[PDB]
């Protein structure tokens, strides 16, 4: 104990204040549900996202919001010296000038009433109108026009930005819903494309990866687009990271694929398969030929669901599925089992 | 180089206990930076934070909470100013700590990629490189928004990056097991190399900034030359054969840290190529290192979410 | 280009720094910042 | 001059030997096996392996020592004065060791299952070897009281024969009662209240979990791992009630009566009943390895896989 | 008569 004069000790009640929004904000974490989604051709995933989300942090993006409207009129100002486009009232160069000078002295995104007059006055202008209108001839923020127009609700000094404000400040996607009193993470991993033997580690964890193939692309040709995703689920499932985590199998566009059952064949897909031309055998061969690739069968458990645009019994799916992975996650992390 | 460099009498058996431990995290720990002042490190993890310790005292000086849970790296600015962080968001966000209100806020989005970031690097307190996941590399100016020069040309992607001391060139790795040595002012390559097996994970400057190590998922540390243009040394040991996942020099250069899959840390004699030291400290997977500018600690953080300092 | 001098100034330049390094010199403990000084 | 010496019938004592001998070969061979299959999460792990260790313990050293200087040779001491000092500390050590292990065990489970961020933080296998470590050191810090109070004292005909010598607490009946009957008081109605509470609200949390699998659309054929988990959870609770009650009524027995209240049906009884307690003490250090065995049968085809 | 027996 030496508290090197009052100093150390606050030092370390800062610390220990991180800590407490540390272990509050990782019990909300840890206690969070995160759940895997995979397939490279589209096989309901957009399909499944529409049908999961269906059923003061604002503040902290105050500074973003002023960043982007001062980077916006910034923008259209510079280019109409590039482009040769004068002000529509010469008084603006003034403005213009004013603009540069109070971006270029602040040490981040702000607004001031005296700001606000300068960045109205210039996007009221009828040049500064002309260039913003040549924008494809630049570069400049999509949300330029929303936050410009919308500038005397910014410049309030009680701002506090909305939903819509923050939203407009292509990779994975996360949905962060809710069902049967649980939260659900959802991480729509298929929007990225690169090499998945260096991120996949990141995803050791996860406590359920929900994969999705489509029945109907059993014909389709790039080699077969099945035999492509039966591949993908084979490098998936007897994967070295995820030995442990379960696979929740989706079998999507289930009518399409009666329809298309109905009219054409299934040994051109498999050549080995002599079955029925009915739905529920074919069916039952499909599902038992992805089943019976894991290499693993004590440690974990593919669960298998037939689904459309249509039969909104999926999300009780899903949660019955994940309360299963979680009982024997937490079984096997007991002395039991 | 293991034929000349055998004369010098050897570093004798190195012993280090941990001087520190960091602890805080509830997730595997990706990045560690110093500072330039030898003091504050920051160290990012999979539980949606970062935080910037203080080595000497162990104290967490901040904690920011990111938007997106998915970091793979982090890099801290030499002025102390800004740091960074990158991950499967395709989103290099940026982070001003020295400011007026004294939180921290994101300063700008470094958006306008289709693949994860994989390293972030400070060149000055508007330069910024990074090493994305469409197999690129790419230079941003943070005042903008808009990335200055692009790097195109690698195959596989690019899985790490490396300025140099002296911030006037980088090098980054790469799945094609070709490390390449970009250029900042000018904006093309100029050199490339080759001699792994497979996919590189972990590149570090040798401390004059004419020369880098290379560690890769194949057990191999390997030190290149940048003026020569070819392989010089080959850091390999028989009886391992896990994966590298971050390598780093010590000031003078005569120590090479690497972190294997073996679940603890090597230490190299950059010479003899002989495993002068074992650094047996963690539980899982070492993933990132580092050592002090000043030369003085080494600080290693791992998958089992303890940053354990050495020295 | 020339290997054997590009490896010889690699030597060079660490046995130049090699004995003011604070990690393979070592440390006297007194000097070192990473002293404890806890209870 | 010998007396003290309790004549009993020899077909009682045979009997008791037989099923001395079959917990002490059925105990050795479950946590022979046991620690070698741990040893080829992990905190739970670790755990189970130091209580089968434990019990390991606790059946090596008092089992044949007990055995030959209470069941053969009733009178003597034949181990010496650090014997009698030894033996009592290693017994307690146990004790307190298979006590503090099921403690830890319960509520570690009451932590993995209501608690799961704080058990998260609570677990690491540095701080899992460091727990254990410490419970085997508060163990034998709990188990320096039998060191000093114990020793051998000369109940002959007038206390200098070399054969009246016997091994008992060399201190009064208050001291005695106090220290050991706050040992029976922390080390067993702690352990009483942590594992019938905890593994009680395990058990909701189970029975409801059951009647919410009663999930059929998802469920294989694994209703009867939660069936099996509530049985090994009673078990677990049964088990130790059963077997570490009757042990300290019996010291307790010898905690209060000052004397003026035996007889000689209750001296008998007394020796009977001592028998009896260490038969339930082995029944518990010898039926871990055995409920742990019979409810996970895919580590118990491990078991017998690596036996056979 | 007190047993000795603990």
């Amino acid at each position: 104990g030496c508290t090197l004069s009052a100093e150390d000790k606050a030092a370390v009640e800062r610390s220990k204040m991180i800590d407490r929004n540390l272990r509050e904000d990782g019990e909300k974490a840890a206690r969070e549900v995160k759940l895997l989604l995979l397939g490279a051709g589209e096989s309901g995933k957009s399909t499944i996202v529409k049908q999961m989300k269906i059923i003061e942090e604002c503040k902290q993006y105050k500074a973003v919001v002023y960043s982007n409207t001062i980077q916006s009129i910034i923008a259209i100002i510079r280019a109409m010296g590039r482009l040769k486009i004068d002000f529509g009232d010469s008084a603006r160069a003034d403005d213009a000038r004013q603009l540069f000078v109070l971006a270029g002295a602040a040490e981040e995104g702000f607004m001031t009433a005296e700001l606000a007059g300068v960045i109205k006055r210039l996007w009221k202008d009828s040049g500064v109108q002309a260039c913003f209108n040549r924008s494809r001839e630049y570069q400049l923020n999509d949300s330029a026009a929303y936050y410009l127009n919308d500038l005397d609700r910014i410049a309030q000094p009680n701002y506090i930005p909305t939903q819509q404000d923050v939203l407009r400040t292509t990779g994975i996607v996360e949905t962060h819903f809710t069902f049967k009193d649980l939260h659900f993470k959802m991480f729509d991993v298929g929007g990225q494309r690169s090499e998945r033997k260096k991120w996949i580690h990141c995803f050791e964890g996860v406590t359920a990866i929900i994969f999705c193939v489509a029945l109907s692309d059993y014909d389709l040709v790039l080699m077969n687009r099945m035999h492509e995703s039966m591949k993908l689920f084979d490098s998936i499932c007897n994967n070295k990271w995820f030995t442990d985590t379960s696979i929740i199998l989706f079998l999507n566009k289930k009518d399409l694929f009666e329809e298309k059952i109905k009219k054409s064949p299934l040994t051109i897909c498999y050549p080995e398969y002599a079955g029925s031309n009915t739905y529920e055998e074919a069916a039952a061969y499909i599902q038992c030929q992805f089943e019976d690739l894991n290499k693993r069968k004590d440690t974990k458990e593919i669960y298998t669901h037939f689904t459309c645009a249509t039969d909104t019994k999926n999300v009780q799916f899903v949660f019955d599925a994940v309360t299963d992975v979680i009982i024997k996650n937490n079984l096997k992390d007991c002395g039991l089992f | 180089l293991s034929q000349i460099t055998n004369n010098i009498d050897p570093v004798g058996r190195i012993q280090m206990r941990t001087r520190r431990t960091l602890r805080g995290h509830l997730a595997k720990i990706y990045a560690m930076h110093w500072g330039t002042d030898s003091r504050l490190l920051v160290s990012a993890s999979q539980d949606g934070k970062l935080i910037i310790w203080d080595s000497y005292t162990t104290n967490k000086v901040h904690a920011i909470p990111l938007r997106s849970s998915w970091v793979m790296t982090c890099a801290y600015a030499p002025s102390g100013n800004y740091v960074a962080c990158g991950g499967l968001d395709n989103i290099c966000s940026i982070y001003n700590l020295k400011t007026r209100e004294g939180n921290v806020r994101v300063s700008r989005e470094l958006a306008g990629h289709t693949g994860y970031l994989s390293c972030c690097r400070f060149l000055d307190d508007n330069q910024i490189v990074t090493s994305s996941g469409d197999t690129t590399c790419a230079l941003w100016d943070i005042e903008t928004g808009q990335q200055t020069t692009t790097f195109t040309g690698h195959t596989g992607d690019v899985m790490s990056l490396s300025l140099a001391p002296d911030t006037r060139l980088f090098v980054s790795g790469a799945c094609d097991a070709s490390a390449k040595l970009w250029d900042v002012r000018e904006g093309m390559c100029r050199q490339t190399f080759t001699g792994h097996e497979s996919d590189i994970n972990a590149i570090c400057f040798f401390p004059n900034g004419n020369a880098f190590a290379t560690g890769s998922d194949d057990a191999t540390c390997r030190l290149f030359d940048l003026r020569a243009d070819q392989e010089l040394m080959t850091y390999s040991h028989d009886n391992i054969i896990c994966g590298i996942t971050s390598v780093s020099f010590s000031k003078s250069g005569r120590l090479l840290l690497a972190g294997y899959d073996d679940f603890n840390c090597n230490v190299w004699d950059a010479l003899k190529a002989d495993r002068a030291g074992v650094l047996a400290g963690h539980d899982n997977r070492v993933s990132c290192l580092g050592v002090t500018d000043d030369g003085m600690a080494v600080a290693t953080g791992s998958w089992d979410s303890f940053l354990k300092i050495w020295n | 280009m020339l290997v054997s001098k590009c490896c010889e100034e690699v030597r060079d330049y660490v046995e130049e720094r090699s004995g003011e390094d604070p990690l393979v010199k070592g440390i006297p403990e007194d000097k070192n910042p990473f002293k404890e000084l806890k209870g | 001059n010998s007396d003290l010496d309790v004549n009993t019938d020899i077909y009682s004592k045979v009997l008791v030997t037989a099923i001395y001998l079959a917990l002490f070969v059925v105990g050795t061979v479950g946590n022979s096996v046991t620690l070698f299959t741990l040893a080829r999460q992990s905190t739970v792990d670790y755990y189970l392996g130091s209580l089968a260790l434990s019990d390991l313990l606790i059946l090596l050293l008092a089992m044949p020592v007990e055995l030959y200087n209470f069941i053969w040779v009733h009178h003597p001491w034949a181990f010496g004065d650090a014997g009698c000092r030894g033996y009592y500390f290693l017994r307690d050590a146990c004790t307190y060791a298979t006590a503090l292990n099921v403690v830890s065990l319960s509520v570690e489970r009451y932590l993995a299952i209501c608690h799961p961020f704080k058990a998260k933080t609570l677990m690491s296998r540095s701080r899992t070897k460091k727990f254990i470590s410490a419970i085997w050191l508060a163990s034998a810090l709990l188990a320096i009281p039998m060191l000093f109070t114990m020793g051998l004292q000369n109940l002959s005909g007038d206390g200098t024969h070399p054969g009246g010598l016997v091994c008992t607490p060399i201190v009064d009946t208050a001291t005695l009662k106090v220290v050991i009957q706050v040992n029976t008081f922390m080390s067993f109605l702690f352990p009483m209240l942590v594992a019938s509470i905890l593994n009680t609200v395990i058990a909701n949390k189970l029975t409801v979990m059951v009647h919410q699998a009663a999930n059929m659309t998802i469920e294989p054929g694994r209703v009867q791992a939660l069936r099996r988990g509530v049985l090994v959870l009673r078990a677990v609770v049964i088990a130790f009630v059963v077997c570490w009650l009757p042990y300290h009524v019996r010291r307790l027995m010898f905690c209060y009566i000052s004397d003026e209240q035996w007889t000689t049906f209750l001296f008998d009884f007394y020796h009977y009943f001592y028998m009896l307690t260490n038969a339930l003490v082995y029944v518990s250090a010898a039926i871990n390895p055995i409920l742990y065995n019979l409810v996970s049968a895919n580590f118990r085809q491990v078991f017998l896989s690596t036996l056979a | 008569r007190r047993p000795y027996i603990l």
